C-alpha cells in the first residue's frame, strides 16, 4: 500500500515570460488568452 | 467553435456549443461624368478633315 512515483526528463522550449524580482526569477503570464477566452466563466 | 473548461459542482455542467452564422452581401455602385462636346465627335471621326 506504499508507492513511489517515477518521473523522466524530457524538456521543451516554451513562450513565456521571466521577470527578476530581488533574489529570485519570477514567472508571470496573465491567463486570458491562453484559457477562459470566450467561455461563460468568470476570471476567479 | 467555442471552447470549454470542466467545473465542479453544485453549479450545473456546460456542453460544447457551436454557432453557424450567415453575412449577406452588401452592394454598391459608383458614378463618373466623361462628357464630351458638339465638334469633338466629328473632330474624332473625320467630318471636319
Amino acid at each position: 500500500t506504499l508507492d513511489e512515483l517515477e518521473s523522466a526528463p524530457q524538456t521543451t522550449r516554451v513562450r513565456a515570460d521571466l521577470v527578476s524580482i530581488g533574489e529570485k526569477l519570477i514567472f508571470l503570464e496573465a491567463l486570458e488568452k491562453r484559457i477562459y477566452a470566450a467561455t461563460n466563466v468568470p476570471y476567479p | 467553435h467555442q471552447p470549454l473548461i470542466a467545473r465542479d459542482g453544485p453549479h450545473p455542467i456546460e456542453q460544447p456549443t457551436h454557432n453557424y452564422m450567415t453575412k449577406i452581401i452588401d452592394r454598391r455602385a459608383l458614378n463618373a461624368a466623361f462628357s464630351l462636346a458638339t465638334e469633338a465627335i466629328a473632330l474624332l471621326t473625320g467630318e471636319a478633315l
